[PDB]
RNA sequence: CCCAUAACCUUUGUACCCGUGAGAAAGUGCCGUUGCUAUGGCGCGAUGAUCUACCCAUGGGUGGGUACAAAUGGCAGUCUGACAAGU
């Protein structure tokens, strides 16, 4: 079927980071113009396309006097820089130099919400293809996954205890290499379920969940008639919901 | 040395201030504003652990600011700390004002005061960049030309060249330091008098400082970097002196 | 304007409200409300000595030109003061001239609102003169001589 | 009999009423400077009766200015109106204190029943209505002090510097190298869209060379399918057809074998071409823009070598100040033609110096410098 | 209202008495001539003091010193003849900026400091 | 988590490469204008003269570097394995 394509899935998460680092990057850069401008924004707020919205939203410091900054920064913060544009440390900013900006700002939503864009058509392509690992684990970890060692039929050869570890193999073959404790999480960790769990929990539900996902992942990459669905990855996720919540209810202070 | 050697960084005694220590030894202090370099100074930098962060040191030079003779020589307490307000007579330039607002940190201050334009130029761009120095580009024997603009300082450093330099001292002292306050003094013989040798140029000029209500602790002489001058540590008492 | 409206409402010692007021309009001359209860303290002084003069004749435009003066110098200082407020390129000055005019001209018609009250508004209107704005005053002109 | 004190904040002035004058003959008393420290007698010693704020930061700097030079301002008179008492010229001064012994001439120039006073006593108290700052005012003064006082300081170091955007090059440095991050990702891009698209179409991949048309063309043709006589002609309207590429796309496209890619691989690299084609018309402008703000600030860069050479220079300078104060024996810019080079560079450093301190060029002297290096060209 | 740049000028018995004083420098290898090297002096902290002429074509050439002049607080003064400088130079050709360089070593060194004194004074 | 989302080498793609400070070169030199000889321009410079591997007779192929690109080249191999928790 032409909708199974894990070369564009790789593509596609390699594309991710280097879009996350480029936009930070160029976040950078308004905040620096801005900066010789103005810089107390730069100071109470950091998130990027917020602090591009209110640049695209009022251009010069009486005209944050004039305006209503109610959707983009809740109203303190609001404030907060409507008392710093009374009372800045700057200047006054050329027209052209200001169109420049308004540019920018331009540039840096556009490539906010093609992000979440892309990543939409990730997660999308992502249930298509191996729905239950979608079902279970999270796409992001998925693609990351498949990303990391290589294509789907060879991630479903390898077995469990290898998907519990995967990532940190630099860590794993120096402890094995000076005898010390071998790592648990390694790549896993970016998973909702070992975010609800803690600690000695996180390793239990670590490799609870590489083996499960290692069962939804054979089932889902050498399957004739998948269902598209993922009852196999809901069952799983049930059946982790259960030990997870066992866990953490056993108690280990007396009663 | 070289720009790729590994070397350790150490707390002194003087907060702020560390020592890189590697093959050779460096003063070296903590920069506010990263990767900028502003007189082509050779800079360290390292990681910090969310991800590690990078901040970035900076050596003093020891040749060219007038104040780091004070922490090599060795000064017993130097009253700039981490969280004061620093009056300064005479910023040049960033070359040493800007390692003041590095040693001062982000919750103190520090006033430039400074009178030649261009030099007021290079200042507020570098003010422009770093938000805890503001310059003001007045004549220094003139506190009742600039009072609304400085609200009780902590310590003053004066490095003027001018013969004024006592009563300039004493000016500004007494209108903007808290009591019990610090000063610090980077005199230079061959710019008061050139006859009189240098020595008695100092105790001239210290006695002129305790006339004028400032009893002084101790005083650098700084040899080994520059040639004929002294550093005076004094402290503002403007009460029972003795 | 609680001083101002205790001594005029109870006692109408109007020299005295006066003097207030010079001093008000003297601390803050930027408050076009002060500006409006001053205007209004003017004309309720005018039409109180008129009934007066008017009830004396019945047991038997000095004062327009002093209100319109007293725009005149309010619409300057207004005008100014915008200007100061935030002051720097060609066309920004441009762009901020042609604000302000609108800034004070909406404050005219406000006054228009507050309101020989044809000749007074004729004369905000020459006043006035020496796009859109354009047809909205000569409108004015138009509709205040059917008025 | 020092009545009244007279303090100025960088929000507005503040008057003082005195209660118990201090017994003057001790001033240089332990007991009498300790009082002068602590809280607990200054509040003793002085009352608030009056402060009016400033409304707006350039009324403040330029009230600031007009007591640094020394006249009074309009703030100040009506103050000193509402405050000082109706007193005589002959007997029985009120009595003023007051920092600034030059400032003293206008305010006894104005009023004419008023004794200015700047003593060593006047100079106690104000010292002390500085220490004790902002805990005596109650409550009235709004906004912080140090913030106002930030701003009061960058706006007067400014107007008595004369300060300038036009003279400001930062906006030089910081467009030079956000261009040069635009250009990498705009060829990374091109690499990434010639792969994303060569799962579709390596004989594209082959067949055309620029980042642009290869934009331009996964912008117009959608796909190797769609493709069509006027789709043709728009491509030659486009790229070209008589270079024959258009010919030999659709014959490829009869003859390829790759994924015919589905409507959201389709949109997705439809995106994908769309956000390159607007960063590219983003970088074209901006990179205008640069050549517009150099003939603005130093376009005697731009006579001797060129917009985007000088650039690169300001930029590896730090500043237009650091270019200057550069010498001309250890520039670095990019044996014989280390001559040239040698020889531009000193023509260079001159350049920027003049550029630099010079407030608007002369480009007659850059056409001299640039019509002796030909002529230095013509010699070697 | 404001000074053209080139302040100070000096007196023509101030200019006299620099001409014979770089003179003699010149003589004794401590004159060195050229702005350029004087910006390279002043960036090794060899330079003692800098004269400067005022009729270069343009003067920003030679504007560009005062900044380190006043950076390290080195003494600097004007003459209005490049081509009487030159002269005092004892080169082929007028000269814009001139330094006399750093040796307590020798000849001239109480009239350097002399000059100096001037300079320092008419500041 | 400190980075296998890389780091280093190696293989291929892009490059040019051996601060000093007064010494270089050694009627006419080459033209222009004007006729019953007059003559137009220039002939060093402080604002800076000069110093910063290997072969083949102003070509190539070896030799070595740093700043940039690709590698399904290399270092380079994927944890343990039957009890636990309540009564």
């Amino acid at each position: 079927s032409a909708d199974k394509v894990d070369v564009m899935i790789i593509q596609a998460i390699a594309l991710l980071d280097d879009l996350d680092k480029e936009l930070n990057t160029y976040a950078m850069r308004c905040k620096e113009w801005y900066g010789w401008h103005f810089p107390e924004l730069a100071k109470i707020v950091t998130d990027s396309v917020a602090y591009a919205r209110i640049i695209l939203t009022m251009g010069i410091r009486s005209k944050a006097s004039e305006t209503d900054l109610s959707e983009i920064l809740p109203e303190e913060i609001e404030e907060r820089v409507k008392t710093a544009a009374e009372v800045s440390m700057g200047t006054e900013i050329t027209q052209t130099d200001l169109d420049n900006i308004n540019a920018l700002a331009e540039q840096i939503v556009e490539f906010a919400a093609y992000r979440e864009q892309l990543s939409n058509y990730l997660s999308a392509r992502m249930k298509a293809i191996a729905p239950n690992l979608t079902q279970l684990v999270g796409e992001l970890v998925g693609a990351r996954l498949i990303a990391h060692s290589g294509s789907l039929i060879s991630l479903a050869k390898s077995p469990a205890s290898t998907i519990q570890i995967l990532g940190a193999e630099k860590a794993l073959f120096r402890a094995l290499k000076t005898k010390h404790d071998t790592p648990k999480y390694g790549l896993l960790y970016h998973a909702s379920l070992v975010g609800q769990a803690t600690g000695k929990n996180k390793g239990k539900i670590a490799r609870v969940l590489a083996a499960k996902a290692a069962v939804s992942l054979r089932y889902d990459a050498l399957a004739e008639d998948r269902d598209d669905s993922g009852d196999i990855g809901l069952e799983s996720r049930a059946k982790v919901e259960n030990r997870l919540s066992q866990l953490e209810g056993r108690d280990l202070r007396t009663t | 040395a070289r720009g790729g050697a590994k070397v350790v960084i150490e707390p002194h005694r003087h907060a702020g201030v560390y020592i890189a220590r590697g093959k050779e030894d460096l003063l070296v202090t903590k920069n506010m504003a990263p990767g900028e370099s502003v007189y082509g100074e050779k800079r360290i930098s390292v990681e910090e652990p969310v991800p590690p962060t990078k901040v970035e040191y900076r050596v003093w030079n020891p040749f060219r600011s007038k104040l780091a003779a004070g922490i090599m020589g060795g000064l017993d307490e130097l009253f700039i700390a981490p969280g004061k307000k620093v009056l300064y007579l005479g910023a040049a330039s960033g070359t040493s004002v800007s390692h003041v607002s590095d040693v001062v940190g982000p919750e103190g201050v520090v006033y430039a005061v400074e009178f030649s334009h261009r030099p007021g130029r290079e200042l507020i761009s570098m003010a422009k960049k770093r938000p805890n120095i503001i310059p003001i580009i007045e004549d220094a024997r003139h506190p009742q030309k600039y009072r609304m603009l400085i609200g009780m300082v902590d310590c003053v450093f004066a490095d003027v060249a001018q013969p004024d330099q006592a009563r300039i001292i004493a000016l500004n002292s007494h209108m903007f330091l808290k009591d019990q306050g610090g000063v610090v003094i980077s005199i230079k013989a061959n710019c008061i008098d050139s006859t009189v040798d240098a020595e008695t140029v100092f105790a001239r000029e210290v006695q002129k400082l305790r006339e004028e209500r400032i009893k002084p602790l101790e005083q650098l002489t700084l040899e080994p970097y520059e040639r004929d001058h002294c550093i005076v540590v004094g402290r503002y008492m403007r009460s029972g002196l003795k | 304007i609680s001083c101002a409206k205790y001594e005029y409402e109870v006692h109408a010692n109007f020299k005295s409200c006066r003097n207030i007021f010079q001093n008000g309009l003297r601390f803050n001359p930027d408050v076009p409300k002060l500006w409006y209860e001053y205007v209004k303290f003017e004309l309720n002084f005018i039409t109180k000595l008129i009934n007066r003069r008017k009830v004396m004749g019945l047991i038997n435009a000095l004062r327009g030109d002093i209100a319109l003066t007293i725009f005149d110098v309010c619409m300057k200082t207004l005008g100014k003061h915008y200007i100061n407020k935030h002051k720097s390129d060609s066309k920004m000055n441009i762009e901020l001239n042609k604000e302000t005019l609108n800034y004070l001209f909406s404050e005219s018609l406000r006054y228009i609102k507050l309101f020989e009250r044809d000749y007074l508004i004729n004369h905000v209107l020459q006043f006035w003169k020496n796009p859109e704005l354009y047809l909205k005053t000569v409108m004015i002109d138009i509709t205040l001589n059917i008025r | 009999p020092i009545e009244y004190l007279l303090f100025e904040e960088p929000t507005g002035y503040a008057v003082f009423k005195v209660k118990l004058q201090q017994d003057d003959i001790g001033s240089r008393l332990k007991e009498v400077q300790e009082q002068i420290n602590d809280f607990g007698a200054f509040t003793k010693l002085i009352e608030l009766v009056s402060f009016a704020p400033f409304k707006g930061a350039a009324e403040a700097l330029e009230n600031a200015n007009d007591i640094s030079e020394g006249l009074v301002s309009e703030s100040l008179k009506a103050i000193l109106d509402l405050n000082l008492p109706k007193a005589s010229s002959k007997k029985k001064n009120i009595t003023l204190a007051i920092s600034d012994k030059n400032l003293g001439p206008s305010i006894k120039e104005e009023f004419p029943y008023v004794d200015c006073i700047s003593n060593e006593l006047a100079q106690d108290l104000i010292r002390g209505v500085r220490l004790h700052g902002e805990k005596l005012f109650k409550g009235l003064q709004s906004g912080d002090l140090e913030r106002a006082q930030l701003g009061l300081g960058h706006a007067y170091s400014r107007a008595k510097v004369k300060f300038s955007v036009q003279k400001n090059d930062n906006h030089i440095i910081q467009a030079i190298a956000l261009l040069d991050q635009l250009d990498k990702d705009i060829n990374t891009f091109a690499m990434r869209v010639k792969e994303w698209y060569g799962w579709h179409f390596p004989e594209l991949a082959k067949l055309v060379p620029d980042n642009y048309t290869f934009a331009k063309l996964v912008l117009f043709i959608k796909d190797k399918a769609s493709l069509n006589d006027d789709s043709l002609h728009d491509l030659a309207a486009l790229l070209n057809e008589d270079s024959g590429i258009a010919q030999r796309v659709i014959d490829n496209a009869r003859i390829s074998m790759g994924q015919d890619i589905s409507e959201t691989d389709m949109e997705n690299v439809c995106v994908f071409a769309q956000r390159v084609a607007s960063l590219a018309d983003y970088r074209r402008q901006l990179y205008d823009y640069l050549c517009e703000k150099m003939h603005t600030v130093a376009p005697n860069l731009s006579e001797l070598i060129g917009e985007v050479i000088g650039a690169r220079l300001i930029s590896h300078a730090g500043s237009l100040t650091n270019l200057s104060k550069q010498a001309a024996s250890t520039v670095q810019i990019l044996k014989n033609k280390g001559r040239i080079s040698r020889y531009l560079a000193n023509k260079c450093s001159m350049a920027s110096r003049i550029d630099n301190y010079s407030e608007e060029p002369s480009n007659v002297f850059g056409s001299v410098l640039k019509k002796q290096v030909e002529q230095r060209l013509e010699f070697y | 209202a404001p000074n053209p740049k080139a302040f100070p000028l000096a007196d023509a018995a101030l200019t006299q008495q620099i001409l014979d004083v770089v003179q003699q420098a010149a003589n004794l290898r401590q004159l060195k001539k050229g702005a350029n090297e004087a910006t390279k002096t002043l960036n090794r902290g060899i330079s003692e003091f800098i004269i400067m002429a005022a009729d270069c074509e343009p003067i920003e050439i030679l504007l560009h010193l005062p900044l380190l002049c006043e950076d390290k607080n080195v003494p600097y003064v004007f003459v209005p003849s490049r081509v009487a400088l030159g002269r005092a130079c004892g080169v082929s050709r007028p000269v814009i900026a001139a330094s006399i360089t750093t040796n307590d070593a020798s000849a001239i060194k109480t009239q350097i400091y002399a000059v100096k004194d001037k300079i320092e004074t008419l500041l």
